[PDB]
RNA sequence: UCUAAGGGUCGACGAUCAACUU
RNA sequence: GAAACUGCGAAUGGCUCAUUAAAUCAGUUAUCGUUUAUUUGAUAGUUCCCUACAUGGUAUAACUGUGGUAAUUCUAGAGCUAAUACAUGCUUAAAAUCUCAGAUGUAUUUAUUAGAUAAUGAUGAUUCAUAAUAACUUUUCGAAUCGCAUGGCCUUGUGCUGGCGAUGGUUCAUUCAAAUUUCUGCCCUAUCAACUUUCGAUGGUAGGAUAGUGGCCUACCAUGGUUUCAACGGGUAACGGGGAAUAAGGGUUCGAUUCCGGAGAGGGAGCCUGAGAAACGGCUACCA
C-alpha cells in the first residue's frame, strides 16, 4: 500500500501486551529492531503497563531520555524499541534487572533477576553461515551475528551471550532430554524437556516436549528455545516454571488462599 | 509505461480479465538498449531500491575469456555474425547476450606467443615447461590467420553495460560454424 | 520601457526610463550578450557597452536564456533552471516564459555594464555598495587577503560592530575547514580505531585457526 | 534426444565446461542433481543428452513447495503436460460431497516418458511459464 | 537492400541443378 | 534564535466503496524467484603515476540592492557568503602467494576452479554460503563531518598519544516491509455451449525488460489451453473477510460502515523525486 505502515491500531496489537480496549485508537507500533513486531514488547508497554512506573507515553519518554532504561547493556531511549524474549532490561536508578520471559499464559512476565545473571543472556541460533572472507558466523533469535563461533554450534542450538563484549561463553546443543522454552504457538510459555524430533523433510520440524508433570505436547521447531538441561536452566525461570495448570487446578490454587 | 503485470494477458481459460489497479510502478518495463558497436556510450538507469543499471549503447570493447587456458583478455568486437533469436540483430549489428560476434584476437595471439612461443597466428624454460599440451584446436587456431575469433556474448549489455563473452570452442564452435556456413 | 542597469564592479544598480522608440530600437533583435552601445541607445551614455542580460515583458514574464524567440512560450521547467523554483523535491511545472530575443514586448530590460567609455553615470561609480559578507572558509580568507598557507588566519577575519545598546560587540564569522587540534584528534581517533579493529580481527582469526587445528588433530587422533 | 541440438542456439548446461584441451573420459561432462524429498534421479537424467534448463534434475529449477499427485490428461505440448486432479468438495448444508477437478499444467523432463493416464507426482517450482508452476518428479506409469 | 518458406536429379547426410509464388 | 541551504518526513494517517466474480479476499504455502529507507548486530591497515597541521568554486541559497506583471507559495538582473550540499583528493603494519619489479581490499561483469567422502560448512534439494584463477568497469565504497570531556607520556612543542558520544558509510545478517506465489473455497443466470488463438491464446528455444520469476515483451517454432465437475458470456441496487440479525437441530438473510486485506482520490493515461507512489492536500497532458 505505497509503503510501510507506521500506525498500529488497537485491537490489531499483539494480545499478550494486555492493552486496554478503550484507552485510544492506537497501540505502540514496535519500531524495527532485534526480535519482531508481534513477538516483541515495546519499552513503553513494559514501563507503563507492566511496571506502572510511568502513567503515560509522556512519562515513558521522560524516563527514557534521562538514560535510565537499558536493554542488553545499551541505553535504548526509543519509546517503542522492540524488546523481546531473553532481553535484559536493567534500571540503574532503582537498580533492578528484568529478563523478558514468557509466563505460562503466554504474556511477557515481570521477572526480576540478579546482576550476576543480567550480565549475560541466551540466544537461539537462527542460522550458521560463512560470511565474507570465509569467516563463519551465527545469527541468533534477537538479530545478533557472532563471528568465529564454535564449529559444533548448529542451527536450533542455544548460545550464552556475554552481553558486555557480545561473545559466546557456552552453547547448549539441541537434542532429546534438554530443557526448552516454548516461544510461540498454543503452548507459548511452557517449559519442558525434548522427547523426540520429527523431521518432515521439506515441511516443518516437529518436537515433542514433556513437562515436569509428565504432560506431553507437540510444537514446531520454530518456537522451541533450548534453555539448558533437565532441571538446570541456564536462566532463572519465572514464578510458575511453565507448568500449564488446567483451569480447574488454577481455580483450586486461587481459592487455596482463604 | 511498459507493464509486466498479468492482469492483462488474458487467463489460461481464455477469459478477458476486467481491469482494476491502474498500472503499478513495481511492475514497469523499459525500452531495450539495442546496443550497437563503437564509440562507447553508457547511460545509467535508476532502478528499484535506488540501484543502478547500465544501458550500454554503442559498445566498443569487451572482456572475452578463452576459457581453455583462463586468459580473459580485453578485445575489440568487430561485428555480429549470428544471433539465435533474431536475424535482425545480426543485420543491425546489435550487441546482446548469446549473440555470436567476432573479436580482434590480437590480445589472445599476443598472450599465446608470450605464453608458449608457438607461432599461433604468424625465465627461458617456462615455454619448455608449457609442454606439448599447447595445441589449442584446428578450428580455433585457423581463425588467427584472419585475426578474428568467434565468440559468444555472455553478459547482458542492456543490463550491466558490459559486452563480455567467451571464445567459441569444441562442439559449440562446431555448431555455430555449421549454422554460419549454412546461412552464409 | 525601463532599463535595470547594473555595474558589477564595486556594486551599483539603477533603473532608467527610456520612452523613445527612436533611441530604443538598438536593443531589438539582440538576444543575450551583444555589443549594444550606450552612445547607440541614449545621449546620457557615451562609450558604454551593455551586456544585455534578461528582462521582463508586459504581464511580468521573465526572459529565458536560450528560447531564441521574440514571443513567450510554456516550458516544462525543472530544478536547476531559471524562472522556476521547485516547491517539492522532483517537482516540475509548465510555466510560460518569454524568449531571449528582445523586442517591443519587453516592459523592462536588464543590462550589465561591461566597459566604461566616458563620464560616469549617477548610479555607476559615485554610489558603490560594499560586499555584505567577508569570506568564511579559512582558505577562502587566505586567498582573499593574499597571505600564504602557513600564516595562521584566525585574527583578521572581517568583523562588524553592532551598536544597539552602546556595547558595540564585534561579530566575526565561525570560519570553516580550520586546522584545529579537535579535528586532528578526530583523525587520530579514526586511524587508531581502524588499526585496533584490524588487529582484533587478526587475533580472532588466529584464535579460530588454532581452534580448528586442535579439533582437526583431535579427529585424526580419534580415527 | 533425436538430434538434441535442434534449436537456433547451442543447447548446453550453463557453466558446465567440457575442456577440449584435456582428453577426458566421458567427453560429454553432464551436470545432474538429487532433487530431494526422496525423489530418485532417473537414469535417463543421469546419462541423457537433453539440456532442459527447466528439468528438476539437470536444469536450474528446484522443488520446494507443494507435492501433488495427478492423472495425465494431455501430452500435446512440448515438455509440458496437463494433469487432472480429482477431489471431493464438501457441501455442509447437505452433509455430502461433490466431484471436482482442477487442471494443472506441469513441465515434464525428457528424463520421464509420459502418456495419457500415467499417474504422476509433481513438485512445486518457480514459475517457468505463464501457467506452469510444477515439475514432474516421479512418473509411476500405471 | 535484404530475410524466410515452398523443389528436381544423383550418390538421416552430401553433391549438383533450377523456376516462380508467398 | 527568524530566514534560508542541508537531512528526514510528506508513500503513515484519515476518507470512501466506484470498479472488481478465480479478480479481491480467507485460511495455507513459496522465494533454491526478488527489492527492502529505517532499526538492531556484525563488518572496511590494501586508495599513489609534490595539500593532508585538511582541496576547490567549477556556487549558491538565505541576505543587500534594482525591478516586471491586475493577479499565483510567479519570479528576473546584479553584489556576497557556509556545508554531513556539490565536486575532488593523501596519510594507517608486517608477512605470504603468484607473474615477469609489479599485483593481490571492496564493489561491478564475464569465464574457469574448489566447494569432497559407504569400507573441506549448510540444505530434503542447488551452479548455495564462501573461497580461488584471469581479466573487466561513462569507477562503487573504503569519513577532508559534528558535540562534550579533557587526559597520559614527554625531546616542554603547531610535540606524540588518548576517552565518551553524534552523524555518515561498503557488505552480510536482522527488523519494518514489499512484489510475486502453492492449494482449496465466491451470489444469480443456458432466452450464455462452446470459448481463447492474425492483434499472445497454450507451450519450447533464445533474447530483451524487470528488483527478480513468468508470453511480461520480441524473434523463430509447435498447435496448443478452458469447458455440462458449467468454461466463455451476461447480471449484481457485489469491495472480500473477521462478523450481524434470526435462530430446537439444520439453516435463511445481511455484512457501504470501529479490525485485517484490496482499490480510488471527477474520468483516463503518463511521469519526477524517492527505499518505498504510477502519489493526486505531487507534477504533465487530454476530457468534463
Ligand atoms: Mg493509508
Ligand atoms: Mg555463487
Ligand atoms: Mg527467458
Ligand atoms: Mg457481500
Ligand atoms: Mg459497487
Ligand atoms: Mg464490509
Ligand atoms: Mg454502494
Ligand atoms: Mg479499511
Ligand atoms: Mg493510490
Ligand atoms: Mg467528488
Ligand atoms: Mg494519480
Ligand atoms: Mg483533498
Ligand atoms: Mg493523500
Amino acid at each position: 500500500a505505497r509503503g510501510p505502515k507506521k500506525h498500529l491500531k488497537r485491537l490489531a496489537a499483539p494480545h499478550h501486551w494486555l492493552l486496554d480496549k478503550l484507552s485510544g485508537c492506537y497501540a505502540p507500533r514496535p519500531s524495527a529492531g532485534p526480535h519482531k513486531l508481534r513477538e516483541s514488547l515495546p519499552l513503553i508497554v513494559f514501563l507503563r503497563n507492566r511496571l506502572k512506573y510511568a502513567l503515560n507515553g509522556r512519562e515513558v519518554k521522560a524516563i527514557l531520555m534521562q538514560r535510565h532504561v537499558k536493554v542488553d547493556g545499551k541505553v535504548r531511549t526509543d519509546t517503542t524499541y522492540p524488546a523481546g524474549f531473553m532481553d535484559v532490561i536493567t534500571l540503574d536508578a532503582t537498580n533492578e534487572n528484568f529478563r523478558l520471559v514468557y509466563d505460562v499464559k503466554g504474556r511477557f512476565a515481570v521477572h526480576r533477576i540478579t546482576d550476576e545473571e543480567a550480565s549475560y543472556k541466551l540466544g537461539k541460533v537462527k542460522k550458521v553461515q560463512l560470511g565474507k572472507k570465509g569467516v563463519p558466523y551465527v545469527v541468533t533469535h534477537d538479530g545478533r551475528t557472532i563471528r568465529y563461533p564454535d564449529p559444533n554450534i548448529k542451527v536450533n542450538d542455544t548460545v550464552k551471550i556475554d552481553l558486555a563484549s557480545g561473545k559466546i561463553t557456552d552453547f547448549i546443543k539441541f537434542d532429546a532430554g534438554k530443557l526448552v522454552y516454548v516461544t510461540g504457538g498454543r503452548n507459548l510459555g511452557r517449559i519442558g524437556t525434548i522427547v523426540h524430533k520429527e523431521r518432515h523433510d521439506g515441511g516443518f520440524d516437529l518436537v515433542h516436549i514433556k513437562d515436569s508433570l509428565d504432560n506431553t505436547f507437540v510444537t514446531r521447531l520454530n518456537n522451541v528455545f533450548v534453555i539448558g538441561e533437565q532441571g538446570k536452566p541456564y536462566i532463572s525461570l519465572p514464578k510458575g516454571k511453565g507448568i500449564k495448570l488446567s483451569i480447574a487446578e488454577e481455580r483450586d490454587r486461587r481459592r487455596a488462599q482463604q | 509505461g511498459i507493464s509486466r503485470d498479468s492482469r492483462h494477458k488474458r487467463s489460461a481459460t481464455g477469459a478477458k480479465r476486467a481491469q482494476f489497479r491502474k498500472k503499478r510502478k513495481f511492475e514497469l518495463g523499459r525500452q531495450p538498449a539495442n546496443t550497437k558497436i563503437g564509440a562507447k556510450r553508457i547511460h545509467s538507469v535508476r532502478t528499484r531500491g535506488g540501484n543502478k543499471k547500465y544501458r550500454a549503447l554503442r559498445i566498443e570493447t569487451g572482456n572475452f575469456s578463452w576459457a581453455s587456458e583462463g586468459i580473459s583478455k580485453k578485445t575489440r568486437i568487430a561485428g555480429v555474425v549470428y544471433h539465435p533469436s533474431n536475424n535482425e540483430l545480426v543485420r543491425t549489428n546489435t550487441l546482446t547476450k548469446a549473440a555470436i560476434v567476432q573479436i580482434d584476437a590480437t590480445p589472445f595471439r599476443q598472450w599465446f606467443e608470450a605464453h608458449y612461443g608457438q607461432t599461433l597466428g604468424k625465465a627461458e624454460r617456462k615455454w619448455a615447461a608449457r609442454a606439448a599440451s599447447a595445441k589449442i584446436e584446428s578450428s580455433v587456431e585457423s581463425q588467427f590467420s584472419a585475426g578474428r575469433l568467434y565468440a559468444c556474448i555472455s553478459s547482458r549489455p542492456g543490463q550491466s553495460g558490459r559486452c563480455d563473452g567467451y571464445i567459441l570452442e569444441g562442439e559449440e564452435l562446431a555448431f555455430y560454424l555449421r549454422r554460419l556456413t549454412a546461412k552464409k | 520601457m525601463k532599463l535595470n542597469i547594473s555595474y558589477p564592479v564595486n556594486g551599483s544598480q539603477k533603473t532608467f526610463e527610456i520612452d523613445d522608440e527612436h533611441r530604443i530600437r538598438v536593443f531589438f533583435d539582440k538576444r543575450i550578450g551583444q555589443e549594444v552601445d550606450g552612445e547607440a541607445v541614449g545621449d546620457e551614455f557615451k562609450g558604454y557597452v551593455f551586456k544585455i542580460s534578461g528582462g521582463n515583458d508586459k504581464q511580468g514574464f521573465p526572459m529565458k536564456q536560450g528560447v531564441l524567440l521574440p514571443t513567450r512560450i510554456k516550458l516544462l521547467l525543472t530544478k536547476n533552471v531559471s524562472c522556476y523554483r521547485p516547491r517539492r523535491d522532483g517537482e516540475r511545472k509548465r510555466k510560460s516564459v518569454r524568449g531571449a530575443i528582445v523586442g517591443p514586448d519587453l516592459a523592462v530590460l536588464a543590462l550589465v555594464i561591461v566597459k566604461k567609455g566616458e563620464q560616469e553615470l549617477e548610479g555607476l561609480t559615485d554610489t558603490t555598495v560594499p560586499k555584505r559578507l567577508g569570506p568564511k572558509r579559512a582558505n577562502n580568507i587566505r586567498k582573499f587577503f593574499g597571505l600564504s598557507k602557513e600564516d595562521d588566519v584566525r585574527d583578521f577575519v572581517i568583523r562588524r560592530e553592532v551598536t544597539k545598546g552602546e556595547k558595540t560587540y564585534t561579530k566575526a564569522p565561525k570560519i570553516q575547514r580550520l586546522v584545529t587540534p579537535q579535528r586532528l584528534q578526530r583523525k587520530r581517533h579514526q586511524r587508531a580505531l581502524k588499526v585496533r579493529n584490524a588487529q582484533a580481527q587478526r587475533e580472532a582469526a588466529a584464535e579460530y585457526a588454532q581452534l580448528l587445528a586442535k579439533r582437526l588433530s583431535e579427529r585424526k587422533a580419534e580415527k | 534426444e533425436l538430434t538434441v541440438q535442434s534449436e537456433r542456439a547451442f543447447q548446453k548446461q550453463p557453466h558446465i565446461f567440457n575442456n577440449p584441451k584435456v582428453k577426458t573420459s566421458k567427453r560429454t561432462k553432464r551436470w545432474y542433481k538429487n532433487a530431494g524429498l526422496g525423489f530418485k534421479t532417473p537414469k535417463t537424467a543421469i546419462e541423457g543428452s537433453y539440456i532442459d534448463k527447466k528439468c528438476p534434475f539437470t536444469g536450474l529449477v528446484s522443488i520446494r513447495g507443494k507435492i501433488l499427485t495427478g492423472t495425465v490428461v494431455s501430452t500435446k505440448m512440448h515438455r509440458t503436460i496437463v494433469i487432472r486432479r480429482a477431489y471431493l468438495h464438501y457441501i455442509p448444508k447437505y452433509n455430502r460431497y461433490e466431484k471436482r477437478h482442477k487442471n494443472v499444467p506441469v513441465h515434464v523432463s525428457p528424463a520421464f516418458r509420459v502418456q495419457v493416464g500415467d499417474i504422476v507426482t509433481v513438485g512445486q517450482c518457480r514459475p517457468i511459464s505463464k501457467t506452469v508452476r510444477f515439475n514432474v518428479v516421479k512418473v509411476s506409469a500405471a
